[PDB]
């Protein structure tokens, strides 16, 4: 994990250094849910623009991650499913960790029955 | 002996109202006509949970046959049943439990978006057949096993204005949720199974291999998802309280997701997403305007669907 | 066709290990001998969840017969089954699902603490019969419907050192928990069903009337409690991880309680209470020292039990 | 409910007035779980002594409440089942609400199967 490899100080720091330098971007750490059965890449660090919607941020994730369009996914943000039509900024305003970053988890969507 | 049996089951239901929840409405539940899209593990458990609740009219929709490995996981079929068609065996099965049940089995194939149309007329009949079934029932339970099989039913059900309870399993988790319904008086509509991603449901089985994904799940998920699914329906059926999102049977969540590794359960809520390839206003308009003509297009061209709902206008925006 | 069927079910289990959890141990589960004290709603669901997991040896212990209202809530019995003895019908029922199951039905009556002994010799035989059954199996599931019926099984199981998974339902909730086992090397022992109150289990049925309490529950609780109960057993059966209370299948809670009105689930833990009228050291000593002689006394004099465990020395202390 | 009939001020007050006057007692509010099927009495206010165990506090509840010995109950303390052999004080030290009182819920124990 990201937090499991960096303390509050070093994490609360790169957060402000990112806010001070790019007041238009949003510090997001995106990684796959623990027990989910889908693809993942070393790029856990993302600095998306505030005007970009969750949907748009989701496209990036599955794109960058090389996920096929036949399989869907959902994302958690503090055990919550953010509206797909919400601005990544408004989300950051409500779910940002005290360390400056917005933690996001993605997992394969359930389809069996 | 049928009378005395009927009376016995009936009394058990009456006792929970009379002695525990006098405000409880059992009649609404009893009379509810239920349509089960899927007669597999979820379909079997949900159906067992519904007769226990007093529901009398249940219809199974499934086009498969009882496989050798089905019995141990699909609680309505036995080993001797192998090879026989599911929907019907399933309805027969409920009757062996409660003979007065009005169980029916329709061997219907749900046209899947993303797959090539093999027989236009034949699959146009399938289409109308499904809509009629959704039209006559009150609650539709989407208990199929693929993302694609959920699209058409989600839409028709939205059009006919029926309540939909969607349940889907993962290896370690499960999702149970009720789709929103479009209300003229309320500018508030809850999301549907499809409002969570930005891809148009498409063929995911034809190209599938063990490499892609195994379909096995932990036995527990099926049982849980089913019971929660039925308890959601029975609560949702109760008049809610004036100043709250609760009823005599408690809350009425929009979305419920569970996980076995950490024995948890989350309640959630997601508003209708305007670019949903299923509940988006643009998609509803297209259906109201062109019926089977438009659906045939979405069915064979998932990307088309995206062009219609706007999922392209937003990826195209990010693309620049 | 039995071979091809066996292979089919087997492959489904193997796939979850091979493609998802390679560290998973299916053999331990398969070979586990399970004793089900109770063949009612919980007993039926737990048993269905266990064959799905691959368990082959399951024994039902129940002394009742199929009632008219049982079918709709007890998923192993049909309407035609009414009047017939449960334990056996139940084992026959599992076989109709998977013929290779080693299902057995023992029509045994569990002597209930608080009730008068009606036939010493007869109920002494019952006693030994139960201990033998607990002795031969590996996991005992306490799925009975009264506080009293849980006492003897809790104790014998503690004495024989078997793992016990206890499940009990309420109208709106459910409790699923594993009793602790006394380890010489570990000064840490988890509590049992009885470590939560300070009264000795006693006759609660003879004096019971509708005024006291109705036995009906919301259908959902049974299904949930069962699946969680089996998923607990399958996890608990996995070697836990070096620095944690987790395994390949996740956590291994001590106690799980759920509620339907607010779709919740809590994990909890309670240490063995020294004045427990069931797992208290003083009670174990008395049993090891006097066997059936001591039990006969507790059986007819619940208050005696309290005198033995110390539940009196503490109420007497507060009394002053 | 007790909190539903009194604000943080009036509640954070009687708490200190109780601590100042009886530094040996423990301010406990005991009421039946919302959806539980068992007896309850208007006496929701209890000032038990710190040396008294949870078990002993439980005896009081079922006694004062007039509950038969055939039916059992369990108690919650911030969605937790306190060891029966714990001192009501040690419990207060760990679950007391910022309002000075230790909130306790009791409910009928589950026995069906
Ligand atoms: N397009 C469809 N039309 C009608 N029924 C369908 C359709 N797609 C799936 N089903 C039914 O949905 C049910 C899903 O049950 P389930 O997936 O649990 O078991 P299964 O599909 O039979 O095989 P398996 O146990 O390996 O999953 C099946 O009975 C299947 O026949
Ligand atoms: N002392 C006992 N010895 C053996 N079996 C028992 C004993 N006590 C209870 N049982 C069995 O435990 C099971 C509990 O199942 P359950 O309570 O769900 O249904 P029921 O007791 O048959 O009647 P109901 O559906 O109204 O509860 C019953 O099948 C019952 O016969
Ligand atoms: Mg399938
Ligand atoms: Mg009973
Ligand atoms: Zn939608
Ligand atoms: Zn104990």
């Amino acid at each position: 994990t990201f937090k499991s490899e960096y303390p509050f100080e070093k994490r609360k720091a790169e957060s402000e250094r990112i806010a001070d330098r790019f007041p238009n971007r949003i510090p997001v750490i995106c990684e796959k849910a623990e027990k989910s059965d889908i693809p993942e890449i070393d790029k856990r660090k993302y600095l998306v623009p505030a005007d970009l919607t969750v949907g748009q941020f989701v496209y990036v994730i599955r794109k960058r991650i090389m996920l096929p369009p036949e399989k869907a996914i959902f994302i958690f943000v503090n055990d919550t499913l953010p509206p797909t039509a919400a601005l990544m900024s408004a989300i950051y305003q409500e779910h940002k960790d005290k360390d400056g970053f917005l933690y996001v988890t993605y997992s394969g969507e359930n389809t069996f029955g | 002996m049928l009378k005395i049996a009927d009376q016995s089951v009936d009394l058990n239901l009456k006792l929970m109202k009379w002695r525990i929840l006098p405000d409880l409405n059992l009649d609404i539940i009893k009379n509810t006509k239920v349509l089960l899209l899927g007669a597999g593990t979820l379909g079997c458990y949900v159906s067992r949970a519904l007769i226990a609740w007093g529901v009398r009219k249940i219809t199974f929709v499934d086009n498969g046959t009882v496989s050798y490995s089905n019995p141990v996981r699909q609680a309505l079929y036995n080993f001797e049943d192998c090879g026989k068609p599911k929907a019907e065996l399933a309805a027969a099965s409920l009757k062996r439990i409660f003979p007065l049940m009005d169980a029916t089995g329709v061997k219907l194939s749900i046209p899947m978006i993303g797959h090539k149309l093999v027989n236009e007329e034949a699959q146009h009949k399938d289409f109308d057949r499904l809509r009629a079934l959704i039209k006559e029932h009150d609650i539709i339970f989407l208990l199929v096993d693929s993302r694609e099989s959920r699209w058409l039913p989600s839409l028709l059900s939205n059009i006919e204005n029926k309540t939909v309870i969607n349940a889907a399993l993962g290896f370690d988790s499960y999702l149970v949720m009720r789709h929103g319904n479009r209300d003229e008086q309320s500018s508030k509509q809850l999301g549907c199974y499809f409002c969570h991603d930005v891809v148009a449901p498409t063929d995911s089985l034809t190209d599938r291999t063990l490499d892609q994904m195994c379909t096995v799940t932990r036995p527990g998920v099926a049982m849980m998802a089913s019971s929660l699914a039925v308890e959601l329906m029975t609560s949702l059926l109760q008049t809610k309280y004036s100043g709250s999102e609760t009823t005599v049977l408690g809350d009425i969540p929009h979305q419920i997701r569970g996980f076995l590794h950490n024995f948890s359960i989350l309640k959630l809520e997601t508003p209708a997403y305007e670019h949903c390839p299923a509940c988006s206003p643009k998609v509803i308009e297209a259906f109201t305007d062109l019926g089977w003509e438009f659906v045939k297009k979405a069915l064979e061209h998932p990307l088309y669907l995206e062009e219609i709902s706007g999922l392209s206008v937003i990826k195209q925006e990010v693309e620049r």
